[PDB]
């Protein structure tokens, strides 16, 4: 009996096939969730300066209260 | 460019071990002659070609 080596290909491994595709964004759908960041930036930022002028004048109000000084 | 370099050579080396196990030698080869081929595939290999193209 011969032995050689024996042929072997099963599923052929797939010749030539697209693995680069679409994933994630789209396209107008990242600008919603991008400029919706920068206004929800904006609008949570400003709201802590207005605080921020809570204290401001109160810090300011020591100076003139102050005369002894 | 680092990674495409290293990421390739893991798989380059794997293909030296079809050479080392068809020929003497890693990488140059008195493989194919003007009598056409030296020595036969063996057993192992075969499955292995498969394996790797898969």
């Amino acid at each position: 009996x011969x032995x050689x080596x024996x042929x072997x290909x099963x599923x052929x491994x797939x010749x030539x096939x697209x693995x680069x595709x679409x994933x994630x964004x789209x396209g107008y759908s990242m600008f919603a969730v991008g400029i919706g960041a920068l206004l929800f930036g904006y609008w949570s930022m400003m709201k802590w300066n207005r605080e921020r002028r809570r204290l401001q004048i109160e810090d300011f109000e020591a100076r003139i209260a102050l005369m002894p000084l | 460019a680092m990674t495409p370099f290293f990421w390739m050579f893991e798989e380059r080396e794997k293909m030296f071990e079809f050479y080392e196990r068809v020929s003497g030698a890693r990488m140059h080869a008195a493989y194919v002659r003007p009598g056409g081929v030296h020595q036969d595939l063996p057993l192992g290999l075969m499955d292995d070609i498969y394996e790797f193209s898969k």
